[PDB]
RNA sequence: UAAAUAUCGACUCGAUUGCGAUAGCGAACAAGUACCGUGAGGGAAAGUUGCAAAGGACUUUGAAGAGAGAGUUCAAGAGAAC
RNA sequence: GGAAACUCUGGUGGAAGUCCGUAUCGGUUCUGACGUGCAAAUCGAUCGAUAGACUUGGGUAUAGGGGCGAAAGACUAAUCGA
RNA sequence: AGGCUCGGCUGGAGCUUCCGUCAGUGCAGAUCGUAAUGGUAGUAGCAAAUAUUCAAGUUCGAUCCUUGAAGACUGAAGUGGAGAAGGGUUCCACGUGAACAGUAGUUGGAUGUGGGUCAGUCGAUCCUAAGGUACUGGCGAACGCCUUGUAUCAUCGGUGGCGGUCCCCGCUUGUCGAAAGGGAAUAGGGUUAAUAUUCCCUAACUGAGAUGCAAAGAUUGUGUGCACAAGCGCGGUAACGCAUUCGAACUUGGUUAGUCGCUCAAAGACCGAGCUAGAGUUUUCUUCUCUAGUUAAGGAACGGACUCCCUGGAAUUGGUUCAGCCAGAGAUGGGGACGUUGUUUCCGAAAAGCACCGCGUGGUGUCUCGUGCUCUUUGAACGGCCCUUAAAACACCAAGGGAGGCUAUUAAUUUGCACUCAAUCGUACCGAUAUCCGCAUUAGGUCUCCAAGGUGAACAGCCUCUAGUCGAUAGAAUAAUGUAGGUAAGGGAAGUCGGCAAACUAGAUCCGUAACUUCGGGAAAAGGAUUGGCUCCAGUG
RNA sequence: ACUGGAACCGGUACGGACUCAGGGAAUCCGACUGUCUAAUUAAAACAGAGGUGACAGAUGGUCCUUGCGGACGUUGACUGUC
């Protein structure tokens, strides 16, 4: 019997967490998350999903490393020099 | 304090049952099974059966019994010839007096 | 999931120190402990296998 | 962690048992042997 | 379940963590405008969909 | 009366869940569980049990002496008796019949 | 094989006959957050004390919420959801 | 018992997609209860089956003009003539 | 007229005339969007799951929290005790004012502050099953797909000598996938507010190890301490037994395989007879009723159906099971061999646990028997069924083989003790009429283990013991209508589409049983008689 | 431990509660056990064993895949599907 019947048996989970993504859209039995890929090389994104692309896209971490990139760029990307010798 | 338990005796089963062996509370009104059920004839016949074959079993280890009559006894038995060891032990002596 | 018995039948191997086993559909009158001769020269016998 | 106690406190330990808190912290009972007392150590270390 | 995974006890344990009461002094920074932890989850109402 | 408890987290009556129920010293019904039996090897050529041999699990049969496995007979511990003679018989009849033939 | 050309996606800047919290980006705020769906995904509401917390000491009834006085304040009928 | 063929009687035995019936699995009738319900299908009595074409857990396989179907256009996450 | 000016009150920082020009420029409706609010209305309603009462405690405050007494319920296929999935702190302690617990609340799965999950032996870890997914190869505009297969393929590793190497032997194959399959090895008592096969005490076991100690190897025969010779064990006719008296590559095997039925045995549970110890009842009766009289893992010794061996030769055929069935291919008789389950006037071990009596830490006992178509579990041995025949890997063991190895007081080599170590992750609690899924503290759904007495065929129904509950908002009263139960004179389907609903029947023993029939059935056909209590009689070992 | 029998006794009654088919004569449909429209139709519907027919001897037949290739097939007419 479809309804409040039927839901008494869900209790045996298919997606659990994905290690790339962390979220909890990775197919048990397709060893396949639902929403990155993984364990596909490539990353999973459609261009009819605007606004998924706009919530996982870049920028909405932490870039460290582009920071410090663009940080380091502002002066050529200086190695082996140190500030003038000075004190106080 | 760990109180005690509460009491559930067994007398008046005990009672019910030197009733019973007497021969009480077994009428044809107190029976609630079929006969079978209550006495499995399966069961009835495989006692009578290991009865008479350790009779005869015993005659034959005794020499009141030869190889020849204690196989005609027994296939006798076995086919339902003897309703009890009363049966069995007139029939061999009656042969016995004839042979 | 088949009708007709099989026959697990050992044949020795030619070339080194072991023994082979075969899988066959029994033909009637097999048994076990049975000697059965494959070749060009075996005779003309129930179980052998001959060319035609 | 029997390396560990006995290089910090200069004490055997005869058994290691360790399990990880409801929060994701590991907990270790260190047994020391018989020669060593457990209350003067502690008493050493300052948690008393 | 109690049979669970070390990774699955560890997300579970920083939920334990997040799980809690904003400290009291918190309310009283310059400019402060929180007056309660706002994402307080009950195991009974609210589960997470691990 | 009293009634017991699973010891182990398995809760179901499978062939490696076999129980037994025992009275210990402080007055309790506990469970104590059944491992595997060994069973006693075969002959090679029939199958008739083999006698002299004792039975153990696979892993087990490692700890037993060593008489415990063998009975001191060619193919002692792979055949019976019966089928040693047979062996031998056979042996010796076919040699000498291949023997005559040559003669012939 | 450079230049004239395209492009604010990224970093950094200047403006406007644009909107003024149901408007303007979904998001002026712990917003792609809370929450929902197994999943793809969906997705809010929520700005304002006062110049300055000076955020109502103390007395009094009640177990307390709370109230009656009192005090701070240009002002509290601006008393915290202001 | 009979010339034989074979027949009769009493036991033993325990076969069957056999029967009554508990757990269990279904859901016939009351066209009962309820019908802004305990419940987006439940409740009571009465009923079908109950050692097999049986009932079930977990792991696996089949994905949308596709699957699966002892066949009702049925089911395929309260969604199915897409 | 669209609207406008001024006055009064509130408010605290912007606003405005006129000229041009521009527009996101005027609301009563769109089952319009969004936010808020009414009458209904203190109304519908808070009625399934038998049930609570008395006294006291705490509190400002008690139907609801706690203690005691009583009365009931689940009734062992539980409203009991534990787990798998799921939950994720809901577990335990101490505070609690507001919210929530559709009444209440001093209580709470709520709320604030703290505490809590200890493993060589329990699991994961390891093996593979169905199946998944890689390599090559092919296809594909491409992301990538297809095959898991002689398609592809130059896919290696094993003994030995030498000391990397040479001889010889073979021929090739990935990797994932089961806290229910396979699988190295732990039990008892105690301890905490909350952990227990994990902690403590006691007592074991498994695996990997080098080293040390002790004993073997390390003797026999002949001749006279000496000489010669002798290998790697003995006994039994046999089934096989006993010691540790070597051994490789390779090859071949062993390691319950389904389901149902019958019989037998062991343990646990149940039930009796005493004898102790404590309780209960005693107008009257009862040598009375209830409770406690327990023994773990691991060892030593015995025991073990079936099967096997020796003797011998069977018809006047015998042996034999509940049923089978077995024998000149060697029966009966007689005498032996083997072995899993298991048992003990035995260790563990009574120094434990249990029951009772005292003191402010002591003492006594913990014993003799029986019984069974009885149940559960385990084991043994068979039989029935299939056009159904009831896993694979790992790992260990055995046998054939005799390449090799040490050289009769040496050595190789086993044996036994002593010693060290055994990582990582889970471990709390619920598991459901309130810890899961159903919007929720929802009469729904959700996999399993343990299972007392009476009546009885019975795990049926009804009552009871251990254990657990009285949680379902309460009080008064008992109108109509209702939902659910119980009856009804005389008639007996006249009611109604329709005997819908209800009533009738029923257990067991004896007797009796038609048409028809596929000969199996119909059949419990139809239809009769008996059934209690008490005192006896007879039969069945 | 179960079976059969006898005397005596009471009372509205003796399977004293409880548990448990009313029976029979026919017609139509479907042989039977079984399955189904979860949430209005459990049936005369589907399945079924049995019967008949079709194709296929593998350089084959019926299907799937964009392709490569794959399933029946660990199959071979007493087989396979329709």
């Amino acid at each position: 019997t479809k309804g409040t019947q039927a839901f008494g048996k869900k209790h045996v989970k298919s997606h659990t967490l994905c290690k790339r993504c962390g979220k909890s859209s990775f197919h048990i039995q397709k060893k396949r998350c639902a929403s990155c890929g993984y364990p596909d090389a490539k990353k999973r994104t459609y261009n009819w999903g605007a606004k998924s692309i706009r919530r996982r896209t870049t920028g909405t971490g932490r870039t460290r490393h582009l920071r410090d990139v663009n940080a380091r760029f502002r002066n050529g990307f200086r190695e082996g020099t140190t500030p003038k010798p000075r004190a106080q | 304090i760990r109180k005690p338990v509460t009491v559930h005796s067994r007398f008046r089963a005990r009672e019910y049952e030197e009733a019973r062996r007497k021969g009480r509370h077994t009428g044809y009104g107190k029976r609630r099974g079929t006969a079978n059920a209550r006495m499995p004839e399966k069961t009835l016949w495989i006692r009578r059966m290991r009865v008479l074959r350790n009779l005869l079993r015993r005659y034959r280890d005794a020499k009141k019994l030869d190889k020849h009559l204690y196989h005609e006894l027994y296939l006798r038995a076995k086919g339902n010839n003897f309703k009890n060891k009363k049966n069995l032990i007139e029939y061999i002596f009656k042969k016995k007096t004839e042979n | 999931g088949r009708g007709a018995p099989l026959a697990i039948i050992a044949f020795r191997d030619p070339y080194k120190y072991k023994t082979v086993k075969t899988t066959v559909v029994a033909a009637e009158g097999m048994h076990t402990g049975q000697f059965i001769h494959c070749g060009a020269k075996a005779q003309i016998q129930i179980g052998n296998i001959v060319p035609v | 962690i029997k390396r560990a106690v006995h290089a910090l406190y200069n004490v055997k330990a005869v058994k290691v048992n360790t399990l990880i808190t409801p929060l994701q912290q590991k907990k270790a009972y260190v047994r020391l042997a018989s020669d060593y007392d457990a209350l003067d150590v502690a008493n050493k270390i300052g948690f008393i | 379940s109690a049979l669970k995974k070390s990774f699955i006890k560890r997300k579970l344990a920083k939920k334990q963590k997040q799980n809690r009461p904003m400290p009291q002094w918190v309310r009283m920074k310059t400019g402060n405008t929180m007056k309660y932890n706002a994402k307080r989850r009950h195991w009974r109402r609210t589960k997470l969909k691990l | 009366s009293l009634r017991v408890t699973y010891r182990r987290r398995l809760s179901y009556n499978t062939t490696s869940n076999k129980k037994r129920l025992v009275k210990t010293p402080g007055g309790r019904l506990v469970v104590q569980y059944i491992k595997k039996r060994g069973q006693i090897p075969k002959c090679r050529d029939t199958g008739v049990k083999l006698h002299g041999i004792t039975p153990a699990r696979p892993i087990a049969l490692r700890l037993l002496k060593r008489n415990e496995r063998t009975v001191t007979r060619a193919y002692g511990g792979c055949l019976s008796p019966n089928a040693v003679k047979e062996r031998i018989t056979r042996a010796f009849l076919v040699e000498e019949q291949k023997i005559v033939n040559k003669v012939i």
